[PDB]
């Protein structure tokens, strides 16, 4: 089964649903409190459809529409392999987000041209000056928060050396790496 | 056989802690600095970085400090000045000389078995754990780390038959030879001895011959945290005296204990050797993680 | 006449959610009820929100947690995705507390186990629900507590923080009301606190019909603890509805307090006699189906249905076990807190020829907000950064490993720490291979910190 919504939010007393799939015939439509709904198992394909509202032959704003040689005026849908994979249907709607992202950046060495935001009290809890029980193995830590990892912690400079630390996640393990550079 | 195995199942990465430091040193930091940040991080051993290689060329432990004070050291009277002038990378290039002696690590998915293997292959206490993908360096494996945790599984398979079987009975560790010092013999002199003979610690015993103290590769760091470095004519005696009031004594066992004893005495005190002795506390051998690990693999 | 998806004829709305409309639907032969959320695909891209939906649907399908509300299968539309979920006949715990009035201390107690063990499984799986209250706790027909609406919540990535304010503020913690940065695993639990204080008396510890009141009392931290409520449990809320998110209660702190843990079952936390019987473990099952090649769906089914000796059961029971050993050696793997010194334990260094170095964070400066920028564009433009600017205070910086040929990457962020002083702070960023990632990143920050000054 391949479902494709056909959905009317504009209210109205009674709305039909007419297309190339039931012959432009009306199909009843279920009402919730303003929806009009019917789900149609349809392949795949254009598909050009209708709405019909209290007595008037009426256009969905929401869907593109094409017009015949004959002057008649419908919107069509197209009904995609890609629409009936959950995964498939996000990688192309991705795709459509990056597409309009374009229209609206590389690497530079131009400035810039509202205060900065406050500091977190988690990256003031400095793994490295808490001390450990005396009785374990003088290079274990104890677990750290997620919110520390990767962010630099130093020393200040002393004759001529600066010390730099960072926690970093290896799998489920935790490595927090001290280096000792000559200045 | 069973011990086997299970070296070959488990990957290096279940040995190493959930959270843990470690201490790189860049090559061109002044080796004197290194020893002291060893003593203040707390760590025996760290990684050596070459930032014009952009590589890890190996590893720093306390055995380099030993090799530089039995070298340079000359009187109580006159600085060690090659201690304090040389950068680790001009120490390495007297040190290392002919011997290729390349960096020797292991990658967090290899075996527990290949790294055994790698420690008794190139005779070494430190196994630096890199992680390929990334190139970091994660963990520095040890004999007591690897023992600890086969420790943790032996109540999981069937006990093999000579866990039961004595010291004696199996022929483990080394019974002749057995390097030693004097109460009074300076630290000089144990320098020297670890040099010529590579073992991880001298027992040290009265005139009669018995136990009376363990000078290991690891209290000579002492005398970096002390910065009595510089006065090697004291004996090994007045360089232990630091540790009298928490020290209970030398761990020892006879021969005809049980080899699941003896692993459980090492794991229990985590220290890498035992001293065998007889009735008499007088020293028939060594038993190290070393021999033992060396014989679960065999 | 009928709305069918997938064998479920659609029924009435039970309730619209933070992001998206949930109808019931009635599987058309056996009347089996379900609770369908539909998201409107148009919505999902004009808000450019296609990548949380994916990772939402992602970590919701292997959520399995009997307290929370499981998701059974997506189906796809042209216009629409439906959500078939579990639906459970309850209704809110809010209408439950409401037409009791107060719940009594042991069913109270239980509610409160099941969904802290619901929250603890989250943030576990490095997920925080943000919405927490109950009005998204859902009963089944044996009174037991599901989360539901996931809607606002989000994942919690190494390093960073979360900023968004939303949600109910009644639930919402001194620290989102204010607008600061928060880790987020302290935010679910400053709700819990709300919550349990909702079931134990009928009403809210903060309370007002004025917002900016409200918002000044939560602040505040001051709220009213009735004397029909024990000393225990009148510690239990203190701690969760702390004001500092450093002195608040922790799940580990919850799971020791003495009234938590009285008639506490053994299946809802993971170090616990029966949790390992009972509640699935998504990395070993993941594990398993490397070593055989075999689906996810292959390797739960002979757990559930299958007969113990399978091969595919007998390798995940065998991981579960040697976790086991390792997690019950904690010394072993983690340090302890502040007994005979371990052997290596170091002696302090002796002065010289000793004061204990305090290690910050990142570098510290006075200069004004834009003056400290500008040194900072200026000290990466003379060594050759390439960066961008995701705003004033927050740059992507990278640089070219001349040795390695790699590029490693930095993100550098402006704080206010003090009162007219401020902080910057480095990160890295990661995206065989010589050199090492952590060395690149502290050569990159050590060449920009000399620079400065
Ligand atoms: C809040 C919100 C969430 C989602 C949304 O998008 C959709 N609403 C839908 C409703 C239905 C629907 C409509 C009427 C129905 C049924 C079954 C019986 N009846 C009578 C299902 C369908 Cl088939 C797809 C939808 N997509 C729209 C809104 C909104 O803003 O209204
Ligand atoms: N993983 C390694 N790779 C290369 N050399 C090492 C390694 N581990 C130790 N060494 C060398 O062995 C000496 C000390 O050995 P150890 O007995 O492991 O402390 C050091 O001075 C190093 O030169
Ligand atoms: N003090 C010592 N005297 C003689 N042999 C030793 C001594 N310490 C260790 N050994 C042996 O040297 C090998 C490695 O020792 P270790 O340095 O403890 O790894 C093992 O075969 C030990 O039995
Ligand atoms: N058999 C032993 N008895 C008592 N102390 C020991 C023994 N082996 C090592 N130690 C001490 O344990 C610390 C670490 O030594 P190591 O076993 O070489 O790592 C040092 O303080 C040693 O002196």
């Amino acid at each position: 089964a391949r479902p494709t919504v056909f959905r009317w939010t504009g209210g109205g007393k009674e709305v039909y649903l007419s297309g190339s799939f039931n012959n432009w015939s009306k199909l009843p439509l279920t009402r919730s409190h303003n929806n009009f709904v019917a789900i149609l198992d349809l392949p795949e394909g254009e598909h050009q459809y209708k709405f019909f509202v209290d007595g008037q032959w009426t256009h969905d704003p929401s869907e593109p529409i094409v017009t015949s040689q004959l002057g008649t005026v419908n919107n069509i849908i197209q009904v995609k392999k890609t629409d009936f994979e959950v995964f498939d249907a996000l990688m192309v709607d991705s795709q459509k987000c990056s597409d309009v992202s374009e229209l609206s950046g590389p690497y530079h060495q131009e400035p810039y041209v509202r205060a900065p935001p406050i500091l977190p009290p988690h990256l003031l809890q400095v793994i490295l000056n808490k001390d450990t029980g005396i009785s374990c193995d003088p290079a274990l830590l104890p677990e750290p928060n997620h919110v520390m990892l990767n962010h630099l912690y130093a020393l200040s400079i002393k004759d001529g050396v600066m010390v730099l630390s960072a926690t970093h996640r290896y799998k489920k393990k935790y490595v927090t790496t001290l280096l000792y550079k000559p200045i | 056989s069973v011990y086997t195995s299970f070296m070959k199942s488990h990957r290096c990465y279940d040995l190493i802690p959930t959270s843990s430091k470690l201490v790189v040193f860049d090559t061109s930091l002044q080796v004197k600095k290194a020893f002291f940040a060893l003593v203040t991080n707390g760590v025996r051993a760290a990684p050596l970085w070459d930032s014009k290689k952009q590589s890890f060329v190996g590893m720093l432990t306390i055995t380099d400090f030993i090799n530089i004070l039995h070298r340079y050291y000359k009187s109580a009277l006159v600085q060690i000045y090659e201690l304090e002038e040389h950068k680790i990378e001009t120490w390495r290039e007297v040190y290392l000389q002919d011997s290729f002696k390349p960096l020797v690590c292991i990658s967090p998915n290899a075996s527990l078995f290949d790294a055994v293997s790698s420690l008794i292959r190139n005779k070494i206490h430190r196994l630096p754990v890199i992680d390929p993908e990334s190139g970091n360096t994660l963990y520095i494996l040890t004999h007591k780390r690897i023992l600890k945790f086969l420790k943790l599984f032996i109540t999981e398979f069937p006990k093999p038959e000579f866990m039961s079987k004595s010291l004696e009975e199996l022929q483990i560790g080394t019974y002749a030879n057995i390097a030693m010092v004097r109460t009074t013999t300076p630290v000089y002199v144990a320098l020297g001895i670890f040099v010529q003979h590579r073992v991880s610690a001298l027992p040290v015993v009265d005139e009669k011959g018995r136990v009376v103290d363990i000078y290991s590769k690891f209290d000579v760091i002492n005398l970096a945290a002390e910065k009595t470095y510089n006065n090697l004519d004291v004996s090994v005696t007045k360089a232990l005296q630091h540790r009298s009031h928490y020290f209970e004594g030398v761990l020892k066992c006879y021969l005809h204990e049980t080899l699941e004893t003896i692993i459980n005495r090492l794991v229990e005190a985590e220290v890498h050797r035992l001293v065998v002795v007889d009735e008499n506390d007088v020293v028939k051998g060594i038993v190290s993680l070393s021999d033992i690990l060396q014989a679960l693999v065999l | 006449g009928r709305v069918k998806i997938g064998h479920y004829v659609l029924g009435d709305t039970l309730g619209v959610g933070t992001f998206g409309k949930v109808k019931i639907g009635e599987h058309q032969l056996t009347g089996h009820k379900v609770a369908v959320k539909i998201l409107n695909r148009q919505k999902i891209r004009s808000l450019d929100v296609v990548g949380k939906i994916k990772r939402e649907i992602q970590n919701l399908k292997l959520f399995r947690h009997p307290h929370i509300i499981k998701l059974y299968q997506v189906i796809s539309t042209p216009t629409d995705f439906f959500m078939v979920m579990e639906y459970v006949s309850g209704g809110e715990l809010f209408d439950y507390i409401c037409k009791h009035g107060r719940v009594e201390e042991m069913e109270a107690r239980r509610l409160f186990q099941q969904i802290l063990s619901a929250v603890d499984y989250c943030h576990r799986h490095m997920v925080v629900h943000r919405d927490l209250k109950p009005e998204n706790v859902l009963l089944d027909a044996h009174m037991n507590a599901k989360i539901a609406d996931f809607g606002l919540s989000n994942m919690m990535s190494d390093g960073e923080f979360l900023r968004t304010s939303c949600g109910s503020p009644n639930y919402a913690a001194p620290e989102v009301i204010s607008g600061r940065l928060y880790a987020g695993p302290e935010v679910d639990i400053w709700s819990c606190g709300v919550i349990l204080y909702a079931l134990l008396c009928g009403t809210l510890p903060f309370d007002d019909e004025h917002v900016p009141t409200l918002f000044k009392k939560i602040r505040g931290g001051v709220f009213y603890i009735p004397e029909y409520l024990n000393r225990s449990v009148a510690t239990l809320l203190m701690h969760m509805l702390q004001v500092d998110p450093l002195k608040r209660a922790t799940i580990k702190d919850i799971r020791e307090h003495e009234w938590f843990k009285q008639d506490l079952p053994s299946y809802l936390f993971p170090e616990d006699p029966s949790y390992d019987a009972n509640v699935i473990d998504d990395e070993a099952v993941k594990e398993v189906c490397e070593k055989f090649e075999c689906t996810e769906s292959e390797v739960m089914n002979s757990l559930y249905s299958g007969d113990p000796q399978d091969q595919l059961a007998v390798a995940y029971h065998l991981i579960i076990d040697n976790r086991r050993i390792m997690n019950q050696a904690s010394e072993f793997y983690l340090a302890s807190s502040p007994l005979k010194p371990h052997p290596e334990r170091m002696p302090p260094l002796i002065a010289d020829s000793v004061k204990k170095a305090k290690w910050h964070l990142g570098i510290r400066s006075q200069s004004k907000p834009y003056d400290i920028m500008a040194e900072v564009y200026r000290a990466m433009k003379q060594l050759d950064f390439e960066w961008k600017v995701v705003n004033a205070y927050h740059l992507r910086v990278r640089r070219k490993n001349p040795v390695t040929g790699n590029y490693v990457k930095m993100s550098l962020q402006l704080y206010l720490v003090d009162n007219r002083s401020y902080l910057l702070d480095f990160k890295s960023i990661d995206d065989p291979r010589l050199g090492s990632h952590t060395m690149d990143f502290f050569e990159m920050c050590a060449s920009l910190i000399t620079t400065l000054a």
